């Protein structure tokens, strides 16, 4: 079988297994939003 | 079952010009308030269609 994937700027179709944990705001923290990861600030947002 | 035609002219193919007719968005990133130039197979302004 060969599996090809895509990761568009568009919603989750498939994930890992990975645990989910609760949002932190206003703390600098490592993120892992749907595969995308880094490190920063959460904050709400006015975004559209 | 099939329809059937007769006396059906040949076609006459006369042409137009595709003046800045039929962008399209070449690829799924999402891009916004930028300038993209891109070499994609696109429909060249004023074409012969
Ligand atoms: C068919 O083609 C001729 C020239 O080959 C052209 O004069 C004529 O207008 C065309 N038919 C139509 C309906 O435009
Ligand atoms: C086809 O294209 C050329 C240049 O794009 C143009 O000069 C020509 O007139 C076009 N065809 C017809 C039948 O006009």
């Amino acid at each position: 079988v060969v599996l090809s994937f895509e990761l568009l700027n568009a919603p989750a179709t498939v994930c890992g297994p990975k645990l989910s944990t609760e949002l932190v705001k206003n703390q600098c923290v490592n993120f892992n939003f749907n595969g995308l990861t880094g490190t920063g600030v959460l904050t709400d947002s006015s975004k559209r | 079952t099939c329809g059937t035609l007769s006396n059906k002219s040949p076609p006459n193919m006369t042409q137009f010009s595709s003046s800045r007719r039929g962008v399209y968005y070449p690829d799924d990133i999402f891009r916004s308030d930028v300038l993209h130039l891109t070499q994609d197979y696109f429909l060249p302004f004023n074409s012969n269609v």
